[PDB]
RNA sequence: AGGUGAAAUUCUUGGAUUUAUUGAAGACUAACUACUGCGAAAGCAUUUGCCAAGGACGUUUUCAUUAAUCAAGAACGAAAGUUAGGGGAUCGAAGAUGAUCAGAUACCGUCGUAGUCUUAACCAUAAACUAUGCCGACUAGGGAUCGGGUGGUGUUUUUUUAAUGACCCACUCGGCACCUUACGAGAAAUCAAAGUCUUUGGGUUCUGGGGGGAGUAUGGUCGCAAGGCUGAAACUUAAAGGAAUU
RNA sequence: GAGGUAAAAUUC
């Protein structure tokens, strides 16, 4: 059952702050209350801890990423960058 | 109405292919739809080759040519005479004029 | 005239009519 | 208001000898003072020359060669290579309509730490009896015809010094290794070796420029 | 017995640029351009400017000692109208019959993949 | 100023807007083995012998 | 007071057996029980720190020290990297790209970990409320709320005063004045909206 | 020096324009490029690698008709435009100036934002045109070409004859097309399809009913906005419009 | 196989 309409999670918030602002809002705050993939174990239980803190419910691991989102679109970029320079030191 | 067959290019079966950029006014077209004139040339004239073998340090010398593909607009090229109307009947004539 | 600037003489027109409209409701 | 040509001294070019007829031509450089004295001022400059007057043939009127200075002793200056650049009426007369323009570019780096670009065009041939007239390649030899020349590439460089390199573009060695590895795959033409530039040199070693002249 | 260097006739539309300079390209000895000989700034291309220019840069090579010479005719090019103007034809006659020894012409013009837009606009320059 | 003469070997024809200039292939006599196309406004016959104020210009068409 | 995480790194005394535990900044990427590397002749690997004279160029890096020594200096906030975009052999320099945009070169016996730092995206979202804007400032200074100069008393502020809300001068106030002049625009090159580009460093 | 039909504005011993040595920045992919290829369309031209997808052909393989066309609805959808970052070299809606001109808010000259580029979302209209729905069958000759395949008393590359590849000849499918014709069709221009249609029925979807007022009003819905979709009436006119000849 | 070229000109 969907109850509202478009706001879903900034609704909380209610008629205040805006339009366009609580809608930036709603963009970075499905991404940062997600449940996120484990590289480790690859089970579904990843939970934000603090800002760049991301802990895992099983296993006990804790990876540090992005604020908002486990890995960002910049430290995407820069993982491929090192897979490539690291291919051409060992051959 | 439709006084021809293709109506502006050599476009068949493709909707779009590549916009270009005339020589004369700097006009974009397509680039079936510019005409194309490969005017090579000598890199000298006919009266200017007489005074440079004279002027030579070479024995023998190959001329240079100058080659250079250049396209036209329909606005600039019927101003400019390379292509000029013609008749009804004549116009579905595609060999180059000899 | 037109039949391009013809139909924004009418866009423009929409524009000004519903905003003389919206401060009356 | 004083004329600069009596402070401009003359200085020859003396090419390598990877080939004959060392003399260039000459330059103007002021004279051996201070401030910016002459022997500074020839840290480098290019001279865009064809290889046409060195050989004295003329079958080899469209391949410039750059010579940058490197050395000055005695009112003369040495030089080494810099760059084998083609003319540009060649390529123009290479292109024609009906035909397929291939072309193929590697980075390798010879047997010192010569960092080089080399460039490769070759155009597809009109075989004898064909009735028709523009014989286009495949457009999958193209990726396997490019595929023999950048091994051949770094067979003749990576196995051999610049100044095995440099003595071997003129008698076009390269050019006839591509053609008797790619007529198995596709008829040719017109295999050349475009281009040739140094991105880097590594020292400053006398003893490999004093033994390319003496 | 000959001493070398290259002329880079850069013939453009509305003036004609003519400087003799070394095998090296650092030094530029007498530049005479088609603007100094005539007071009309319209003349600029014409053929006869360019013949007036060319021969007072081949009167001070003679005071010099430059006696060949390898010119090299060059248009505009890049994203311009890449032809060679009036004043290029007339600029390798009148040197080469004042006195120089011309050797190895050939074109120079930059001709590049196209790119960075072509002044004028989309729909054309027009009157 | 220096003079020189040429003599007319070939006439092509008349070239302006009004139709006053003459398209003239003069042939030098200090140089018989050399010419150049001259334009000129008045009557021009062959063979005869003219005084060229500039020795070196090429003559192009008037429009 | 840091967007960062940071990062219980520890390490052993080479010199004496105990357990010495330092504090890092945490990159995005790395995780707890990563086998950290420090040194000039470890891998290029997302986490560990290499001196800059043996890394190539292009090398993403961060929290990058200006002379060697001072145990990390530039780019250390949440987000940020560096570029390095070309060395020099000779008097062991190194020029790198800062987040600014001011290309400085630098000595490549300096250090610095690679990838980027962990919190990017921080001020991406929009902190509505200003109870979000307190917790977030009382934890660094006392620098909120800011009051506007105008509005207060010309005793409080050079720009205070008059029956209206004006300025009433230049607010651009050059570098050589001395304190109590320098409010506002301190020794701007330019002012206003820019419709311009970044066209110098 | 820049520039135009001709000019001026502008830049110039502060040594410009030009010449060489480089370096940085983004953008784009010239010539090759073709009555030529691919994709449902919009569209797609540098190299190589990776990741999947597709047509055509070949098949003495399989399932057994599972199909054809399509309200409502969904995916994609040039350019311009909108929101938030990065880029911001050129070109450059606004705008400022220089001329032309009776006037010139223009055409031309110069400078220059927004934009052009990209990521993450929106918008979703084009002369989005082949102004021509899709599926199936039949009706006419000819020369080319692309992709696959099959036959040669074939040619060339050859190390010892080969096998391939390229090419030639013959044939056959699936293409983009073209040329000559009119038995046919159309008001005609023209059309292998717009043909097989008063000797007017193969299956099927959408749209139109004189020209205006109207792609307007109102209502509903979608969109951040600009807008998109759906969509009249009062009233007014007898002509509007197509092809072709002089 | 290459062979010149842009002023202004409004209404009944
Ligand atoms: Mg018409
Ligand atoms: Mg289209
Ligand atoms: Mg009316
Ligand atoms: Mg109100
Ligand atoms: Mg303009
Ligand atoms: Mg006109
Ligand atoms: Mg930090
Ligand atoms: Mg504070
Ligand atoms: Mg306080
Ligand atoms: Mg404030
Ligand atoms: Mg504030
Ligand atoms: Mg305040
Ligand atoms: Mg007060
Ligand atoms: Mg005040
Ligand atoms: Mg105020
Ligand atoms: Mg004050
Ligand atoms: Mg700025
Ligand atoms: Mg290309
Ligand atoms: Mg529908
Ligand atoms: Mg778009
Ligand atoms: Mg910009
Ligand atoms: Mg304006
Ligand atoms: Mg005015
Ligand atoms: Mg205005
Ligand atoms: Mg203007
Ligand atoms: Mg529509
Ligand atoms: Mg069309
Ligand atoms: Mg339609
Ligand atoms: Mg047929
Ligand atoms: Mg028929
Ligand atoms: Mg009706
Ligand atoms: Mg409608
Ligand atoms: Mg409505
Ligand atoms: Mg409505
Ligand atoms: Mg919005
Ligand atoms: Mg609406
Ligand atoms: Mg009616
Ligand atoms: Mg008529
Ligand atoms: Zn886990
Ligand atoms: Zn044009």
């Amino acid at each position: 059952a969907k109850r509202t309409k478009k706001v879903g999670i900034t609704g909380k918030y209610g008629v205040r702050y805006g339009s366009s602002l609580r809608r930036q809002v709603k963009k970075l705050e499905i991404q940062q209350h997600a449940r996120y993939d484990c590289s480790f174990c690859g089970k579904k239980t990843v939970k934000r801890g603090a800002a760049g803190i991301w802990t895992c419910s099983c296993c006990k691991k804790t990876v540090a990423g992005g604020a908002y989102t486990v890995s960002t679109a910049a430290a995407a970029t820069v993982r491929s960058t090192i897979r490539r320079l690291r291919e051409m030191v060992e051959a | 109405p439709k006084k021809r067959a293709s109506n502006g290019r050599n476009k068949k079966g493709r909707g779009h292919v590549k916009p270009v950029r005339c020589v004369n006014c700097s006009k974009s077209i397509p680039k079936d739809k510019a005409i194309k004139r490969m005017a090579i040339r000598n890199i000298v004239e006919a009266a200017a080759v007489r005074d440079l073998s004279e002027a030579s340090v070479y024995p023998e010398y190959a001329l240079p040519k100058t080659y250079n593909k250049l396209h036209y607009c329909v606005s600039c090229a019927i101003h400019a005479r390379i292509v000029r109307v013609r008749s009804r009947e004549d116009r579905k004539n595609r060999a180059p004029p000899q | 005239m037109r039949a391009k600037w013809r139909k924004k003489r009418t866009r423009r027109l929409k524009r000004k009519r519903r905003k003389v409209r919206a401060r009356s409701k | 208001v004083v004329d600069p040509f009596t402070r401009k001294e003359w200085f020859d070019i003396k090419a390598p000898s990877t080939f004959e007829n060392r003399n260039v031509g000459k330059t103007l450089v002021n004279k051996s003072t201070g401030l910016k004295s002459a022997s500074d001022a020839l840290k480098g400059r290019v001279v865009e020359v064809c290889l046409a007057d060195l050989q004295g043939s003329e079958d080899h009127s469209f391949r410039k060669i750059k010579l940058r200075v490197d050395e000055v002793q005695g009112k003369n200056l040495l030089t080494n290579f810099h760059g084998m650049d083609f003319t540009t009426d060649k390529l123009r007369s290479m292109v024609r309509k009906w035909q397929t323009l291939i072309e193929a570019n590697v980075t390798v780096k010879t047997s010192d730490d010569y960092v080089l670009r080399i460039f490769a065009i070759a155009f597809t041939r009109k075989q004898a009896n064909q009735v028709k007239r523009h014989s286009y390649a495949q457009s999958s030899h193209i990726r396997a015809i490019r595929k023999v020349i950048s091994e051949i590439l770094t067979k003749e460089v990576q196995g051999s010094t610049l100044a095995q390199l440099t003595s071997k573009l003129i008698p076009e060695v390269i050019n006839k290794e591509i053609e008797n590895a790619t007529k198995d795959i596709f008829p040719l033409q017109n295999i050349h070796v475009r281009k040739v530039k140094l991105l880097k040199q590594p020292k400053f070693d006398v003893g490999a420029l004093m033994a390319l002249h003496g | 017995s000959q001493v070398f260097g290259v002329a880079r006739i850069y013939a453009s539309f509305n003036d004609t640029f003519v400087h003799v300079t070394d095998l090296s390209g650092k030094e530029t000895i007498a530049r005479v351009t088609g603007g100094m000989k005539v007071k009309a700034d319209r003349d600029e291309s014409s053929p006869y400017a360019a013949m007036l220019a060319a021969q007072d840069v081949a009167a001070k090579c003679k005071e010099v000692g430059i006696t060949a010479v390898h010119v090299k005719i060059r248009a505009t090019g890049g994203t311009r109208t890449k032809t060679p103007g009036p004043g290029g034809q007339a600029a390798l006659r009148a040197l080469a019959r004042s006195g120089l020894r011309i050797g190895r012409i050939e074109d120079v013009t930059p001709v590049p993949s196209d790119s960075t837009r072509k002044k004028g606009g989309r729909r054309g320059r027009r009157l | 100023t220096p003079v020189t003469l040429a003599k007319v070997i070939k006439v092509l024809g008349r070239t302006g807007s009004r139709g006053g200039v003459t398209q003239v292939r003069v042939e030098f006599l200090e140089d018989t083995s050399r010419t150049i196309v001259r334009n000129v406004k008045g009557p021009v016959r062959e063979n005869d012998i003219l005084v060229l104020m500039e020795s070196e210009r090429e003559a192009r068409r008037l429009r | 007071g840091r967007g960062a995480p940071l990062a219980k790194v520890v390490f052993r005394d080479p010199y004496k057996y105990r357990l010495r535990e330092e504090i890092f900044i945490a990159n995005e990427g790395v995780h707890t029980g990563q086998f950290i590397y420090a040194g000039k002749k470890a891998s290029l690997n997302v986490g560990n720190v290499l001196p800059l004279g043996s890394v190539p160029e292009g090398t993403i890096v961060s929290n990058v020290e200006e002379k060697p020594g001072d145990r990390g200096a530039l780019a250390r906030a949440s987000g940020n990297y560096v570029i390095i975009i070309g060395h020099n052999p000779d008097e062991n320099k190194t020029r790198v790209r800062l987040p600014s945009g001011a290309k400085k070169v630098i000595s490549s016996d300096a250090r610095g970990v690679i990838g980027v730092i962990a919190g990017g995206g921080r001020v991406d979202k929009p902190l509505l409320k200003a109870g979000r804007a307190f917790h977030k400032y009382r934890l660094k200074r006392n620098s909120w709320p800011k009051t506007r100069g105008v509005a207060m008393n010309p005793v409080d502020h050079p720009h205070g005063g008059g029956n209206h809300q004006h300025i009433g001068k230049a607010s651009t106030i050059s570098r050589g004045a001395v304190s109590g002049q320098k409010a506002g625009l301190i020794a701007a090159r330019r002012t206003g909206l820019l419709r311009g580009s970044q066209k110098t460093q």
